[PDB]
């Protein structure tokens, strides 16, 4: 459960991300295929080489799916209700995934935010990222 | 790997009594109802949307008859694992693209159905020895993934 | 999310259970234990042979509040309140360990009721215990 | 676990910037902030009320000084981290009864110190190489227990 004092954390946080969200999705992708090779595998139908496309492409997304969430943080269900059904329905990632993303993330936003990443704000981001993963793996059985 | 000469022995005298066609289909099929996010390597299986369906497919009977039937070879391999299992990892990776995670949920319903089978004869000990070698196995297949 | 039909599974096969739901806790912690050797370090102060009191007094804890879940199955989180409250502050452990007692659980219950236990049954309890563990470490930060 | 030649390089380089102390203070009292569970082996380290009590707290500090070092001198072993853990494993399991999820709970928190600390210079290929490290090291000091 996110507390009050989260979402400030998390607001403030994304907030200084602003327009840099989609090379940051990016670059948490690049991060995971990489560490954890096995992620690899939801994605045979991708040019997975740096720069691609296809992942600058994927992490646009990803940043908007995640910067919808923080402006609907106490309505998340409601709000990522299409991308929960996208996931449980058709794409099928297992659930230990989002773990390994969450982590590249996180390491992502700490490489970048030097003077944001606290350890408070460590600690809220987390807890959002578990809890955005929560809801998008809700409707899988 | 390695298991006691207690460990061993269990496992080998249990699956000697083992219908792997049987309890490859049981195995197999429960996988799918349980874990519903498996069936995506599977959409030309036919029907899978309920229990019944599942349970009653003849290609979910001999896709588990399958793969019980090169796990069960394994088990006559207990001292390499990894070599055994080489060819089968690099197929699973580089052309079937499945994530190896699928492997230990496929271990702990083994696990479960076993139990169901046999009943009180499944021990605390035995089950332990079979969590070894289920765990084994999984690690076999994905390690030439890359 | 639990559905009709996973509630009216799981109660029919909580029923059965009956008298022996505390037989049942005992088995499936000894099953633990041997399984997954790492969750014995939360028991330093248990004698954990076959057969131990202790073992027996914690199996009949836990069964009666999985009992006290089936009765609540709509409100779960109130009825487990004090339970979440003592997992989370005080006993700490880590939320792993929940899959792993919980997948003993089911090894139990196949290997005491082969009738009931089919393969509706197991997927409903499988999500039943998900939603005890969900609760169980809801509050721990 | 196997490094190439050229992980390996990229781990020590960057180790050799490391503050061990601070480096060892700043990962631990983070574990303890954004993993709260693990300070149950710390009642007697007073004041851990609030994340800026645990990171200014010196037994916290301490604690950590004493992990990182012999994190450290193990990435002098890295072709033999279980030989160079067995002792403290052994410790770790038997005396002071730490489920050794902890270990990754801590190499998770170790790789965003130091993304933290390092910046653009912490690529993901370097990353990754300290991916593999941290869990070997876990995984060397998870296996003595029983
Ligand atoms: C923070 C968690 C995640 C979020 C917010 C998220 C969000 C999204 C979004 C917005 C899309 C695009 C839908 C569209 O095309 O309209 C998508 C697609 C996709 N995601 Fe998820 N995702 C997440 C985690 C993951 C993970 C962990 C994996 C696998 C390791 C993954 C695999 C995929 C795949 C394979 C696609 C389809 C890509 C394509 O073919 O274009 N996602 N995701
Ligand atoms: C004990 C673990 C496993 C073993 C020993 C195993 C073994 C095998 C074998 C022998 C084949 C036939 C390949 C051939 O054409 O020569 C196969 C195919 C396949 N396996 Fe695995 N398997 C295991 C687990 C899994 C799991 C858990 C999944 C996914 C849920 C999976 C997905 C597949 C798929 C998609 C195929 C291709 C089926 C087809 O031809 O349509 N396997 N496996
Ligand atoms: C279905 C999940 C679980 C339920 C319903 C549950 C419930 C309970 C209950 C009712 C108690 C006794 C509290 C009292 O004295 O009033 C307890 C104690 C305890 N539980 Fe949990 N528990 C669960 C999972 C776990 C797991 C997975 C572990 C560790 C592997 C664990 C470790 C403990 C410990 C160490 C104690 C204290 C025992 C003592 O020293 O007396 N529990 N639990
Ligand atoms: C990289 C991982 C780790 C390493 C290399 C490591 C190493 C060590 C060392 C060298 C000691 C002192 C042993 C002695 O007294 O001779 C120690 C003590 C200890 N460690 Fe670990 N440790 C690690 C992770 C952890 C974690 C994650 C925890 C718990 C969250 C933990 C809990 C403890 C405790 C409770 C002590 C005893 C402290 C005292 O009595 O003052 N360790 N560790």
């Amino acid at each position: 459960m996110l507390s009050p004092a989260d979402k400030t954390n998390v607001k403030a946080a994304w907030g200084k991300v602003g327009a840099h969200a989609g090379e940051y999705g990016a670059e948490a992708y690049e991060r995971m295929f990489l560490s954890f090779p096995t992620t690899k595998t939801y994605f045979p139908h991708f040019d997975l080489s740096h720069g691609s496309a296809q992942v600058k492409g994927q992490g646009k997304k990803v940043a908007d799916a995640l910067t919808n969430a923080v402006a609907h943080v106490d309505d998340m269900p409601n709000a990522l209700s299409a991308l929960s059904d996208l996931h449980a329905h058709k794409l099928r990632v297992d659930p230990v995934n989002f773990k390994l993303l969450s982590h590249c993330l996180l390491v992502t936003l700490a490489a970048h935010l030097p003077a944001e990443f606290t350890p408070a704000v460590h600690a809220s981001l987390d807890k959002f990222l578990a809890s955005v993963s929560t809801v998008l793996t809700s409707k899988y059985r | 790997m390695h298991l006691t000469p207690e460990e061993k022995s269990a496992v080998t005298a249990l699956w000697g009594k083992v219908n792997v066609d049987e309890v490859g289909g049981e195995a197999y099929g429960r996988l799918l109802v349980v874990y519903p996010w498996t069936q995506r390597f599977f959409e030309s299986f036919g029907d899978l949307s309920t229990p019944d369906a599942v349970m009653g497919n003849p290609k979910v009977k001999a896709q588990g008859k399958k793969v019980l039937g090169a796990f069960s070879d394994g088990l006559a391999h207990l001292d390499n694992l990894k070599g055994t299992f080489a060819t089968l990892s690099e197929l699973h990776c580089d052309k079937l693209h499945v994530d190896p995670e699928n492997f230990r949920l496929l271990g702990n319903v083994l696990v479960c159905v076993l139990a169901h089978h046999f009943g009180k004869e499944f021990t605390p000990p035995v089950q332990a020895a079979y969590q070894k070698v289920v765990a084994g196995v999984a690690n076999a297949l994905a390690h030439k993934y890359h």
